[PDB]
């Protein structure tokens, strides 16, 4: 048993939070200096944001592992905001770390947290628009507006309003709940920048040509969808069979026998009244000889990722085993169709009978450019698919967080004693988001925030910074949205984790 | 390791069958003693499987003749086995127990 | 998980010698009934074999008395508990072939039973195990 | 939980018990086959020659007195093809449940 | 727990950066000098080639990790350009450093490195016209896969290589839209016979089988039996047991089993397709009886074998002996047996004039080691020429294009005039790397090399006339015909940034221990 | 284990097989020709020419030292019995070297055939240990001499034999 | 992996190329030094060599510069013959000369442009050194002589190497325009000594087989074949294996009786004298075949009895595939001569006056496996010199003299190029000094005396090395072939700049 107190166990956890905080400072931001990581696994694995790096963390600081339990919590719900909670609760304990030798190591901040937070989610709601149906949108304006927002990050010049038409309607097809990864975007070598595919159901890349593979059907009513687990060749058994001789037609009977058990691998489930044959393994060349002949199209080496998405929008599941092959574990579509784009034979699966993965597919021939097509779009689904959710929709791009800075300073004034200096420091921690992003598209990053707060003295409707518009702007009339309730939970989260650590300054401990 | 067992069953085996002899061994000694005693008075048969045939004394005395040479003949390679396959098992049982340990 | 694999490992092993108690014992019923047919059917009687042969009778195991046979036609066979009745040829025939088929097949017909009664004890063990 | 290990499990244990069952019976077919000619060169037709049926003999010709045994070698040969028809029938399913885990 | 912020980071990614574009510019073009290797299981291995060494060395490195991937994207769409991703990328990155040193922002820079790409891009739309006609622009692949051949595998130019390599792709593209798939062709080579030998199969070729010259060594009709069934006795590696009754049944078994081979024959040559080709093998007893009883047949297939045969006819393979049709069997255009090598024995050639799905270049050498080094340089000829035959869009690179757009660039920086000038600024300059690696590697002055065709442009705009690396003393472009595809450059600009875009993707430069452990 | 000391143990091997004697001054020899190597190599001379001086010396002093020798008959036995046992006694052992001179003598004799007579086998030479008798019963027995003989009811002194040989198993 | 920058490469082969540079240039010449073997692994045995190309086989080589070396050390080794150990220092004089231009600051590319032109340039002054000696028989007589004391002297054989230059001169000049080594068969055999060897015309076997069979054949009729007795063959004449029955064993018993009655009909109805079979012959058909006059031969060469039916004109039965329509070869005499120890069998007068085998007599196998080594690699090259009966001048007379052909050309065109031709024509020159180092003489005195000679064209005579002096050319014993010296420049100068063009070494290992 060990135990560590006071002032230096407990200014230790904050620098400890810090260095989280300066990882993930920018992340949400598209910038930085690059991680990948590599664990006892030994492979390779980056990400666009902190959230997954955070959950690749094996945390040695308990009191830091708590920030990240906060801040999962926010990833739990969203799948966003995760930064948020870590960056504005870690600063926090930044300014408050030089008051603690001063006299902070009462609690009396833990006041100033709660009447900080109150006031502050009633002036996002509050100045958050309620819009669905018509009240400033088109019913789709509001979905093309935000992937318009973020489709003009990158410089896609009159296209990202053709791609913000086709991403707004995979959204509406698929709304059940605030999930994106069934949308996701399959990069197509072939096709061009300007043609773009929705595909209510799910679509392979990548299929081989193998004998009589032309000679299979690409038209269906019903794909009968089979799903299946194994690899098929001739050179998968070894043979010792044995019989007697007295003529040469008892040498055709031990190549055929082994050739029909190949052919009852097939037939089981072809009975069962299956006819699309699915392998992420690849297919025989004697084993696709009778799929030819089935007249029934098989396909093999496809994406076992891109089998799962079948399994949900089907009614399928996982495919050969022991028992139970039946029209139970099978999947359905109503059409099937193959287009050869670029020079890879490229499947669509639609008329799914359940709407469980509606994915957008994206031309053009290319993987840099469509990869910047792509992770705009990763993000114009979180803002659309939530602006769905919430009708009351917030200005983001720290447009709020400036105004509330101006907001508390003045509240700073009202507050006397000790917490007032939690308030100039909880209005001191709102900036960091421009501070990025300031120094991300290339500012002063300071001085950015002295005219945003001339602009809450004499205007203060909108004004934040521009990364994209590269100025300082009214980021609702720079049309940059997110809905106001993902804010009110972050304002609770941060101030949730902060006052929290710093009411730990002892921490108990077990070696044994 | 298997090689310590290996070593040690083909030698047993053989050391049973071994076994076998020398009661035979004696009894081979038993019937010279009750063939010498026979030089008319009775004749002698052969007792080889379900015939039973005919012999006479002298060629009673050279047929458990040679099978008492046959016993010995199969006593001397044995004292060949059992030194060879107490000696090669001797050097395994220090090479073959190094190996399962590093 | 090996772990579980080390526990199946031993009930396996300790039921393959319920099994050779019962194997042995209708191992031992076999040559004792492989005895009788072979014996009889070369010899067939005094009567079928056509009178007077040769005969060296056991007194004991190493003790043989030659002398003539010739004895009148039956043949007193052991049933066994202080029962003896004299038989004929015909009557002692029938009996023991159906015996000695019997023999290889309660020997053939329950190792392969006897094989999967172990597969029962062995299952059974390990699922109480692996709930409770 | 897997069948066909089930049966593959079967399969090579059939394999063990029908080899063994043909060994045993080649050694009793010399045993009978070497006994013939041993008793043979040894003292034919000249009085009488007395043969083994348990405990009683009988008296006949030297020729006859292989005649039983050269028929056990008869029927204990046809029973060794036959033996050897089950060892090639062992061998062809062991070819056919290697497919067999990946088709069920 | 080291984190090693901003420069510090930046100083983990100069170093595998630095060490990895340092041996790549020691390798462009036909005077690049070698690339050595020992495998992990110490084999010696020389190529020039990175995206060879790339997945051959052992990267250790989130720089050096990356560089797999990246050179995969250009060898599979492009093909030769492997070292000049890595010396342009590297020569911004290092100057990024002193930007940074300078005190200028990395992510400023790598807003502007994109940005700098794109007028890179348009200036290539402007240089070196994009028409070239089907006839014509196949002398100057002529020439530039003479350029390939006759400086690296062999220094005198195979003139048979080069003349069948542009022709094996008209075979495909004029059936799939004016534009080639990679798994519908295959270089295929196998030595024994002469290194001068080289081949166009519009098929597969199989080795063809006669057990005796005394039996009749036959070719015909263009239809070939793509059968696994047995037209001959199988063999699928076990053993049966014999026994025959007697001798003289086994004197009329070899007079039924005569009948029986005749069954084989007339079930398949009425259903047509004569030349008989089965999976499993046989011995060369029953092969010259069947050869003796006018029929030929190939034993010892490989698997795969019966499957590119088939897609290469487009028909189907009969796989039973009761199942007899003509679907099943091949649809061939010609089917002529033409000798192995020059001396150890002959194939069976089957051509086709109906499906181009399998059409392989068949190359011989004289030495095992050269053919890989002659496929090597045939399989970055071939990927060149998919550009061309989609858009005949053509590019005079090594040294004219380079100091082309590095003009371009510059002058970018200056026409528009904003922060990413200095980014544009990283781009021109790293321009300049290239046509000095060129000549860096090249026994002439790289110093003196980026001055005269930079006089150049003050002389002409848009040149056919950049450096030379042969030493001939004529720097041109199109009389030097050192001339390369317009999509090829233009895909080099596209993955150069995207690297320095990529090292630059989250802010995160923390580990636990373990980020690269 | 020296390479240049591995060639020492060769040398003397090939004094043991072609002479047996002067088997401690041929070690002797060498050394002191080292260090007449020393000087040249540290005066600047190619071992090269200081190989090819010594091979022509060696072929230059032995012509000398022919002419220092004498020359002695290999026909007479009688000079070989005198010229033999003078090296003899003037080796350490001749406490035995007496009497088993003359015996050496006569069997060399025999091999004598011409007066050149050849530098010598001793592959026809068997040397055959008897456990008793004497030194003065040493002697010189023609052929071969065998060890213990094995017979089952074999001949002891058989006349006119054939030798014969046994080189298959009965087992 | 290790990545080897330029700069620590550079310095890796010249450690790596140089030393094994050294070690050759020692075992050169036979007036050379030497080197002892030490084994890489454990228990290093020792011998003494003068051949480099062992040195390699004991020594493990891993410098990558002189694993590249190893190739081009064995290509001279087996296709060409001599030139082993003067093609693998000539590249290390390469690379000692590269090194200063290395040290200015100068490129490879400068260096492999100019040594490519200074190569092909010396190469026509390798043909200005081409004279013929196939223009008389006694010349080509004086020209195999020459070049039969050069090969052998180089690859350890001085002591008895006169008796092995005679015979084998005789055998080469019955070749008469082609080069063959499948008509010399070579035959190494323990007994007599090495003024016992033995030179037939014709073709031989070690069988000693006396008088049973016949040994005394004329006007001879010759099977080759491979048909055994008791291995029962193709064409079936009777029982095959069969099993499941106990009775079938009379069949197989009865039916090898007839087989081996039945071959020899066979043999007879050819019309032989002489039956070679490669496996054994039983012992009634043996008795059946040297009564009638049938030579019957067991246990014969796998590879004698191939070169026997292209010396005789005859056809390998292709193990009884051809019972009669196999092809009869035919010779004059054949007779059993006791030549050594060993009775042997001499196929004299075979339908190849070409066809020769030369039968070497050792006393030990120390001496008997070193003298077919070198006599194999001495046999390739007079081989090549029946194509092309051409020498130049050796002891570097033509080394002097093509370095004179560079130095006129790097004194021409001197651009960029040709500061690596001036290193070229120094390296050439740096093989004479080995030689005369070899010899053990003033390397510096006898090349600037040489140098002196070729300037105003002195080519007729350089440097005999056995007193280092000047002395005759264009047959003198040193005056070499000229098949050698076009493999040696060529492969010299080839991989010497392929080590320049591996700069980009990477370690995996």
């Amino acid at each position: 048993t060990d135990s560590s107190q006071g002032i230096p166990q407990l200014v230790s956890n904050i620098s400890a939070c810090q260095v989280i905080a300066e990882a993930v400072r920018t992340t949400l931001g598209p910038r930085g200096m690059d991680k990948l990581i590599v664990d006892g696994r030994g492979k390779a694995t980056i990400s666009n944001d902190g959230a997954t790096i955070l959950k690749l963390l094996d945390v040695v600081h308990p009191a830091a592992k708590t920030l990240v339990d906060i801040a999962k919590s926010q990833d739990a719900e969203v799948g966003d905001g995760t930064t948020s909670v870590t960056l504005l609760a870690a600063e926090f304990l930044k300014q408050v770390k030089p008051y603690v030798e001063e006299g902070l190591h009462p609690q009396i901040i833990i006041r100033a947290f709660r009447t900080a937070t109150q006031l502050a989610v009633n002036k996002i709601k509050e100045i958050a628009v309620t819009v669905k149906k018509a009240d400033k949108v088109e019913q789709r304006k509001l979905l093309e507006k935000c992937a318009m927002t973020a489709l003009s990050s990158k410089l896609i010049s009159q296209q990202k309003a053709f791609f913000a038409k086709m991403v707004v309607d995979a959204v509406m097809m698929l709304d059940d709940l605030l999930q994106l990864k069934m949308i996701g975007i399959k990069k197509v070598q072939g096709g061009a920048l300007e043609d773009s595919q929705l595909v209510a159901g799910v679509a392979f890349k990548k299929t081989f040509s193998y004998a009589g593979f032309e000679m299979q059907p690409k038209k269906y009513h019903n794909p009968k969808i089979a799903l299946l687990n194994v690899e098929l060749e001739l050179k998968a058994e070894k043979d010792n069979a044995e019989i007697r001789v007295h003529t040469v037609e008892d040498y055709q009977a031990i190549v055929d026998a082994e050739w029909n058990i190949l052919y009852d691998k097939l037939e089981k489930i072809h009975h069962s009244g299956a006819k699309v044959v699915l392998s992420k393994l690849p297919i025989g060349d004697v084993a696709t000889q009778y799929f030819a002949d089935r007249d029934m199209f098989c396909a093999g080496r496809v994406p076992e990722e891109d089998l799962k998405r079948t399994m949900m929008a089907c009614g399928g599941s996982i495919q050969t085993s022991v028992n139970a092959l039946s029209a139970d574990v099978l999947g359905r579509c109503q059409v099937f169709e193959e287009t050869q784009i670029g020079g890879e034979r490229y499947n669509f699966f639609t008329g799914c009978p359940k709407a469980k993965t509606c994915t957008f597919i994206l031309r053009g021939g290319a993987e840099q450019f469509m990869e910047e097509t792509e992770r705009s779009l990763h993000d114009a689904i979180m803002i659309v698919r939530r602006a769905i959710k919430n009708d009351s929709v917030v200005a983001g791009g720290g447009a709020i967080e400036m105004e509330l800075s101006k907001y508390l300073r003045d509240y700073s004034r009202t507050i006397p004693g000790k917490q007032q200096l939690l308030i100039g420091a909880y209005a001191k921690a709102l900036e960091i988001i421009p501070r990025q992003l300031c120094d991300n598209a290339g500012f002063d990053a300071t001085n950015i925030l002295n005219k945003l707060r001339a602009r809450h003295a004499q205007g203060g409707t909108w004004y934040g910074v521009d990364i994209n518009n590269e100025d300082i702007a009214d980021n609702f009339e720079a049309f940059v949205w997110e809905p106001a309730m993902v804010r009110i939970n972050a304002l609770t989260a941060a101030s949730e984790a902060a006052c929290l650590i710093v009411s730990v300054d002892e921490t108990i401990k077990n070696p044994r | 390791v298997e090689k310590y067992q290996q070593l040690q069953k083909d030698l047993s085996k053989s050391m049973s069958g071994r076994q076998k002899l020398e009661a035979q061994l004696t009894e081979n000694n038993i019937v010279k003693e009750e063939l010498a005693l026979l030089d008319g008075s009775n004749v002698v048969f052969k007792l080889l499987g379900p015939v039973l045939v005919k012999q006479e004394l002298g060629e009673a005395r050279a047929t458990v003749g040679k099978r008492l040479d046959y016993i010995t003949a199969e006593i001397k390679r044995y004292e060949s086995q059992l030194r060879d396959l107490e000696r090669q098992s001797e050097q395994q049982r220090e090479t073959l127990a190094q190996l399962q340990q590093e | 998980v090996l772990k579980k694999l080390d526990e199946q490992y031993q009930k396996y092993k300790f039921m393959e010698l319920n099994l050779a108690q019962k194997k042995r014992r209708l191992k031992g019923q076999i040559p004792e009934i492989k005895q009788t047919l072979e014996i009889l059917k070369y010899m067939q009687k005094k009567k079928e074999s056509t009178n007077s042969m040769e005969t060296r009778f056991l007194l004991a195991d190493n003790l043989y008395c030659k002398a003539s046979v010739p004895p009148t036609d039956k043949m007193c066979l052991w049933l066994g508990a202080n029962v003896m009745l004299e038989y004929d040829i015909d009557e002692a025939q029938a009996l023991l072939e159906k015996n000695l088929s019997t023999a290889t097949k309660n020997l053939d017909s329950l190792e392969e039973d006897l094989d999967f009664l172990r597969d029962q004890f062995t299952t059974t063990e390990v699922n109480m195990a692996r709930v409770y | 939980d897997q069948q066909k290990i089930n049966k593959f499990a079967r399969n090579t244990s059939r394999i063990t018990e029908l080899k063994e069952e043909i060994e045993v019976k080649k050694k009793q077919l010399q045993n009978l086959e070497d006994a013939c000619d041993d008793i043979m060169l040894a003292d034919d037709d000249c009085l009488m020659i007395p043969y083994q049926i348990g405990d009683v003999f009988i008296s006949h010709s030297q020729e006859e007195t292989q005649e039983m045994l050269e028929e056990a070698k008869k029927n204990l040969q046809e029973e060794i093809d036959a033996l050897e028809s089950r060892v090639e029938s062992i061998q062809r399913v062991l070819a056919d449940l290697k497919v067999q885990l990946y088709a069920k | 727990k080291s984190r090693l912020m901003g420069l510090e980071a930046l100083k983990s990614h100069i170093m595998a950066a630095k060490a990895v574009a340092n041996t790549m510019r020691t390798s462009l073009g036909p005077n690049g000098l070698d690339k050595m290797m020992v495998d992990k299981d110490g084999d010696v291995t020389v190529t020039n080639d990175g995206a060879t060494i790339l997945s051959m060395m052992d990267v250790d490195h989130q720089i050096a990790k990356l560089m797999v991937e990246l050179s995969k994207s250009q060898d599979d769409e492009i093909g030769d350009g492997t070292t000049g991703v890595v010396v342009l990328a590297g020569a911004l990155l290092e100057e990024a450093e002193q930007l940074l040193d300078r005190g200028i922002h990395p992510i400023r820079i790598a807003d502007g490195y994109e940005q700098a790409a794109r007028v890179a891009i348009e200036h290539l739309d402007k240089i070196s016209d994009s028409v070239l006609v089907d006839i014509k622009d196949t002398e100057p692949l002529i020439q530039t896969a003479k350029t390939t051949l006759g400086s690296k595998v062999v220094n005198s130019c195979h003139r048979q290589m080069a003349e069948i390599a542009v022709n094996a792709v008209l075979t495909v593209a004029d059936m799939e839209r004016r534009d080639v798939d990679f798994e519908l062709i295959k270089v295929e080579g196998k030595v024994g016979g002469r290194l001068e030998d080289t081949k166009l199969i519009k098929g597969v070729i199989v080795d063809k089988d006669f057990s005796h010259p005394q039996m009749p060594k036959k070719v015909e009709d263009a239809k070939i039996a793509i059968l696994t069934c047995p037209f001959e006795p199988p063999k699928p590696k076990t053993k049966h047991k014999l026994d025959v009754t007697s001798v003289e049944d086994y004197k009329a078994l070899q007079k039924y089993e005569k009948e029986k081979f005749e069954e084989m024959i007339q079930q398949i040559k009425e259903t047509g397709a004569n030349l008989a080709i089965c999976q499993w093998g046989f011995d060369d007893e029953a092969n010259h009886l069947l050869l003796q009883n006018n029929l030929p047949a190939v034993r010892w297939v490989g698997g795969p074998e019966i499957e590119l045969i088939a897609i290469a006819t487009g028909g189907r393979i009969v796989p039973r002996f009761s199942e007899l049709t003509a679907e099943k069997l091949g649809f061939a255009g010609l089917v002529q047996e033409i000798s192995f090598g020059t001396t150890k024995d002959k194939m069976l050639v089957i051509e086709q004039c109906k499906n181009s799905r399998a059409v392989t270049i068949f190359i011989r050498g004289g030495n095992k080691m050269i053919i890989e080094e002659a496929k090597r340089s045939l399989h970055d000829a071939l990927c060149v020429i998919r550009n061309l035959i989609r858009d005949n869009r053509v590019v005079y690179g090594g040294g004219a294009a380079e100091i082309s757009c590095a003009l371009a660039v510059s002058q970018e920086a200056d026409k528009c005039p904003t922060l990413e000038q200095y980014a544009m600024r990283a781009f021109a300059d790293a321009l300049e790397v290239i046509p000095m690696a060129l000549s860096e590697n090249s026994g002439m002055n790289p110093i003196q090399t980026m001055t005269e065709v930079r006089a150049r442009q003050v002389k002409e705009m848009n040149p056919a006339l950049g450096i030379d690396c042969l030493h001939k003393g004529t720097n041109d472009m199109k009389q030097q015909h050192v001339i390369e595809t317009l999509i090829g450059k233009k895909q080099q600009i596209s993955l150069a940034t995207q690297m320095v875009r990529m090292i630059l993707k989250i802010d995160d430069i923390r580990k636990p221990g373990e980020s690269e452990e | 284990l020296h390479p240049a000391a591995r060639m020492l143990v060769e040398l003397s091997k090939a004094q043991d097989i072609e002479a047996g004697d002067g088997t401690t001054s041929v070690v002797i020899i060498a050394g002191s020709l080292l260090d007449s190597c020393t000087k040249l190599l540290q005066k600047g001379i190619h071992p090269t020419i200081i190989s090819e001086s010594f091979q022509k010396a060696l072929e230059k002093g032995i012509e000398i030292l022919t002419d220092m020798s004498r020359p002695v008959e290999l026909s007479d036995r009688e000079t070989l019995l005198n010229s033999a046992t003078t090296s003899l006694n003037s080796k350490v052992v001749s406490q035995y070297s007496s009497l088993l001179s003359p015996m050496s003598v006569n069997a060399v004799m025999k091999v004598i055939d011409p007066a050149t007579a050849t530098s010598v086998d001793l592959r026809d030479i068997k040397i055959v240990k008897k456990l008793g008798g004497t030194i003065d019963d040493c002697e010189l027995v023609e052929g071969l001499v065998l060890t213990q003989k094995v017979s089952n009811s074999g001949i002891t002194r058989v006349e006119k034999a054939k030798i014969g040989l046994i080189q298959f198993c009965l087992s | 992996a290790d990545e080897e920058r330029a700069e620590t490469a550079r310095l890796t082969s010249f450690i790596g190329a140089i030393a094994i540079g050294d070690l050759v240039k020692s075992t050169l010449g036979p007036k050379g030094m030497d080197k002892i073997l030490l084994s890489s692994g454990r228990d290093a045995s020792l011998m003494v060599t003068n051949d480099g190309a062992t040195i390699l086989k004991n020594i493990g080589v891993d410098n990558p510069a002189a694993k590249v070396l190893v190739d081009m050390s064995r290509v001279q080794d087996d296709e060409v013959g001599d030139g082993t150990t003067s093609v693998t220092v000539l590249a290390a004089e390469l690379l000692r000369e590269a090194e200063s231009l290395i040290a200015k600051k100068i490129h490879p590319q400068t260096i492999i442009a100019g040594w490519r032109e200074a190569t092909k340039a010396a190469r026509e002054a390798l043909l200005s050194s081409a004279v013929d000696h196939g223009s008389d028989e006694v010349k080509f007589r004086q020209d195999l002589m020459n070049i039969a004391g050069t090969t052998l002297s180089s690859k350890l054989l001085t002591h008895h190497k006169d008796h092995f230059t005679k015979l084998a001169v005789e055998a080469v000049l019955r070749l008469k325009g082609s080069g063959n080594l499948e008509a010399i068969h070579i035959i190494k055999k323990l007994g007599g000594s090495l003024a016992d060897s033995y030179l037939d015309e014709g073709f031989l076997l070690d069988k000693k087989i006396g008088v049973n069979q016949p040994k005394r054949i004329e006007n001879a009729k010759i099977l080759i074949a491979n048909t055994g007795m008791d291995t029962d063959k193709i064409k079936i004449f009777g029982s095959r294996v069969r099993v499941d029955s106990t009775a079938k064993v009379a069949e197989i018993e009865h039916a090898e009786k007839e087989k081996m009655k039945e071959k020899v009909e066979r043999i007879l109805k050819h019309g032989i004298n002489c039956f070679i079979n490669r496996q054994l012959i039983y012992n009634y058909p043996e008795q059946l075949f040297g009564a009638a006059g049938v030579m019957a031969i067991e246990h014969a060469d796998f590879a004698g009895v191939e070169r026997l039916a292209l010396v005789t004109g005859g056809e390998i039965a292709s193990t009884f595939d051809h019972p009669e329509l196999v092809k009869l070869g035919s010779c004059k005499l054949i007779e059993e001569v006791m030549i050594g120890e060993d009775k042997l069998i001499h196929f004299s007068g075979v339908a190849l006056g070409e066809a020769c085998t030369i039968v070497l007599r050792g006393a030990t196998q120390q001496i008997l496996d070193e003298a077919e080594r070198s006599l194999h690699d001495a046999l390739c090259v007079l081989a090549q010199t029946v194509k092309d009966s051409r020498t130049v001048y050796g002891g570097g007379c033509s080394e002097m003299l093509m370095a004179h052909a560079v130095t006129q050309l790097a004194n021409r065109t001197p651009g960029k190029e040709a500061v690596a031709m001036e290193s070229y024509a120094k390296a050439l020159r740096m093989l004479p000094t080995i030689i005369a180092d070899n010899a053990g003489y003033d390397s510096a005195d006898l090349v600037a005396q040489l140098r002196a000679a070729h300037s105003e064209g002195n080519t007729t005579a350089g440097l005999d090395m056995r007193e280092g002096t000047i002395g005759d050319m264009a047959i003198l014993g040193i005056t070499e072939s000229f098949q050698v010296k076009r493999q040696v420049l060529l492969s010299a100068a080839e991989a010497a700049e392929v080590i320049l063009r591996v700069d980009n070494i990477i370690k995996a290992a």
